[PDB]
């Protein structure tokens, strides 16, 4: 029940902070990706496709 | 000049002169807490942004 | 003059060079180790003889950091090395003895 | 700006999360260089003794 | 305000590790007691992974282990990883005795203390960890030791009896052997949060010897940087005894299965007890030797209590440097004649050599303290 956050200050706060947010996910997923070695994906990368 | 501020240029501004700048620091007295200059210098950013 | 006494006289002088702590422009007395006794010496020392032992004490500090020593014309002169801390230290042992002897009884 | 390390910092450097991003990114294709670059010099070294060299004689 | 100094568990670590004031002037040599902290762990991670693969019966142990070095895969890592890290431990433990043996450290008694206590608990966890490959070596190190308390009158029978767990070294010694060698590293660290925690409240030391209350830094991030630095070293020193020369520190003999009957001819300990093989060999005499052999590791326990110098470090203190690297040659001296035959000349050696390191340890050192005493006026 948390409606104390509902008004102009935190959607101007969550504008403001959501590129940070996208960047960090970005960097989760592209880690996610090199730690795995998930062919799937990495096999449309050019210069990657070419170490399998 | 003052009317056509807000937060966009501030936050712009803001950036400029202060985030991730070396500063200078001067202490007089019992100063024995005041923190490193490593540590002052690490304080003008944010890991999180 | 004695002959044993200017042995003596130049034996402590080699010594002294040798060391090496008059090198980090250190006293002799600088370099006590502290416990109960030389705690309550230098406790009672006067304002201007303990703020002149924490200026060395700290320049030494720096030069050990370093890496480095002084030029040897800051170097401590052995003859001019005269100890501050003896009279503080010498009362101090002298009032525990007491205590120690009064306790014996 | 003209400098290569300036257009670092401006671009890249000034935030973490690009910082970050960076360095993942780095992380990936320097596994693949490194890779390739340490077998080539190991097989060079060792020509004509390692098993790849010697296999097309046997299998048919 | 900020939750890192009143948050109730990151407030420990902050006073621990990131807000500490440590001295601005340690040298190099203050960061084994770091990487002592490293070793550990790695012994703890790689052997974890090692006891996955290890069956501890007496006819499948040596098979055990030759599987996990040719069918594990990257097992031969793991295992020599293992195996060169008890050596990599040992140096950096004699390398952080010697820094406390020099500067004047043992004025804390309780850390030194405690410090005795985890070197005791270390070689035992290393002998026992010896024996589990199951080889001549393992046989005839686990033999000796076991008969070493056969010295002591009136029980020396029974308490061997009663280690074997049967008449002799079998199955029972490997499995109970190997459930030690498991459980001692965790009581190892539980001590070294204690060796630690003694620690906290007196400081720590500098080279100079003198308090050094004016000149602080906060740990990090100055000695945060430098254990980084100093892990590096240790990881390429590591991997390149395990990649460039896997068996340099080992000993061929056992690579053969154990066997009860026969015995090689040149048996000898690892290279970081030699030292005590050489001490032992020396008396003859079975209850002076065990007691020679355990006085030489105890003797550490009384260093603090024959210290009359009024200078705590040794950098000012001419005659004992001279008098600490005759006491660091006659060690490497013993170490070198342990490796060897017992016959003439290494006999009278070997016999010269402890008793100049009983001497040095006990007499000379307090009268050199005394002399300089002397020589300075006080
Ligand atoms: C301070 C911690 C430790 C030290 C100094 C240590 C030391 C040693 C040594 C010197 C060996 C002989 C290796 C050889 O000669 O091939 C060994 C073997 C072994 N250790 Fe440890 N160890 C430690 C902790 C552990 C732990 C925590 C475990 C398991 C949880 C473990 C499991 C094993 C096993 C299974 C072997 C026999 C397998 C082999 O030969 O590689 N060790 N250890
Ligand atoms: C596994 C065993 C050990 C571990 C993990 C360990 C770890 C540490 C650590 C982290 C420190 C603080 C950092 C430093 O001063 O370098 C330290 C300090 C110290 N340790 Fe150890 N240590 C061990 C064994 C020993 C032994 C065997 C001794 C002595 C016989 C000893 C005596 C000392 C002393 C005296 C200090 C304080 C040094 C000073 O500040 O003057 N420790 N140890
Ligand atoms: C004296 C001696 C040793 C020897 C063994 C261990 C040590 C050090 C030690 C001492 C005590 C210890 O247990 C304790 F820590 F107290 F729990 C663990 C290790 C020193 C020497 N090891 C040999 C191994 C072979 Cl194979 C043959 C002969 C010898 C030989 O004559």
């Amino acid at each position: 029940m948390l409606t104390r956050f509902l008004g102009p200050r935190y959607r101007q706060l969550a504008r403001n902070w959501v590129p940070t947010a996208s960047l960090w996910g970005a960097v989760g997923a592209v880690g996610l990706v090199w730690a795995t070695d998930w062919r799937l994906i990495l096999d449309w990368v050019p210069y990657i496709n070419g170490k399998f | 000049r003052i009317a056509e501020v807000d937060a966009r240029v501030v936050r712009e501004v803001c950036s400029k002169y202060f985030y991730d700048q070396c500063p200078a620091v001067a202490g007089f007295g019992p100063i024995e807490q005041l923190p490193d200059y490593n540590r002052i210098r690490s304080g003008m950013f944010w890991l999180r942004f | 003059v004695s002959a044993s006494s200017r042995w003596l006289e130049g034996i402590r002088k080699w010594y002294y060079n040798a060391a090496g702590f008059n090198k980090l422009g250190l006293m002799r007395d600088d370099t006590i180790h502290e416990n109960d006794d030389v705690k309550e010496a230098i406790r009672r020392l006067p304002e201007n003889l303990y703020n002149d032992r924490v200026f060395r004490i700290k320049r030494a500090l720096d030069l050990s950091m370093r890496q480095q020593i002084l030029p040897k014309e800051q170097w401590t002169k052995y003859e001019e090395d005269k100890s501050y801390l003896e009279p503080y230290l010498k009362e101090v042992i002298r009032e525990r003895k007491e205590r120690e002897e009064w306790a014996k009884k | 700006a003209p400098t290569l390390t300036a257009r670092l910092y401006s671009l890249l450097f000034r935030r973490t999360s690009t910082f970050a991003l960076t360095i993942v990114v780095g992380a990936l294709f320097f596994e693949r260089a490194f890779d390739q670059g340490a077998d080539a010099i190991y097989e060079h070294i060792n020509e004509g003794k390692l098993w790849k060299h010697i296999k097309h004689k046997y299998e048919n | 305000t900020n939750i890192r100094k009143s948050h109730p568990l990151m407030k420990i670590v902050n006073n621990a590790f990131i807000d500490l004031p440590a001295p601005s002037n340690i040298s190099s040599w203050w960061n084994f007691g770091s990487l002592l902290g490293i070793c550990l762990i790695l012994q703890i991670l790689t052997g974890l992974f090692l006891a996955m693969h290890y069956t501890s019966d007496t006819t499948t142990a040596f098979s055990s282990v030759t599987h996990i070095c040719r069918d594990v895969n990257y097992g031969w890592i793991i295992r020599y990883m293992h195996a060169n890290g008890a050596s990599m431990f040992f140096i950096c433990l004699y390398m952080h005795v010697g820094r406390g043996l020099y500067y004047g450290s043992y004025t804390f008694l309780e850390t030194w203390n405690i410090g005795v206590i985890l070197l005791l608990t270390v070689m035992a966890t290393a002998f026992m960890g010896y024996v589990l490959p199951w080889g001549q070596m393992s046989f005839w190190g686990a033999t000796v030791i076991t008969n070493l308390l056969s010295a002591i009158p009136y029980i020396g029978t029974n308490l061997v009896e009663w280690i074997w767990g049967g008449f002799s070294v079998d199955k029972a010694t490997l499995t109970r052997f190997f459930a030690f060698h498991f459980i001692l590293p965790f009581i190892i660290m539980a001590i070294a949060m204690v060796h630690l925690l003694f620690l906290h409240e007196t400081g720590s030391n500098n080279p100079t010897g003198i308090s050094s209350d004016v000149d602080k830094i906060p740990f990090h991030p100055y000695y945060t940087i430098k254990d980084i630095l100093g892990a590096l070293l240790l990881i390429l020193a590591l991997m390149l005894l395990v990649l460039f020369a896997p068996d340099l520190l080992g000993d061929p003999d056992n690579y053969t299965p154990a066997n009860p009957l026969n015995t090689p001819p040149h048996i000898k300990p690892e290279w970081y007890f030699l030292f005590a093989y050489a001490i032992l060999r020396s008396i003859p005499n079975k209850l002076g030797g065990v007691l020679a052999l355990a006085f030489s590791i105890l003797i550490l326990a009384l260093i603090p209590l024959l210290h009359t110098s009024k200078q705590r470090s040794m950098m000012f203190r001419p005659l004992s440097q001279c008098l600490f690297w005759a006491l660091v040659a006659d060690l490497l001296t013993l170490t070198w004649i342990g490796g060897q035959p017992v016959e003439h000349p290494y006999i009278t050696i070997g016999q010269l050599a402890s008793v100049l390191y009983f001497l040095l340890i006990l007499v000379l050192m307090p009268t050199a303290g005394t002399i300089e005493n002397k020589l300075l006026k006080w």
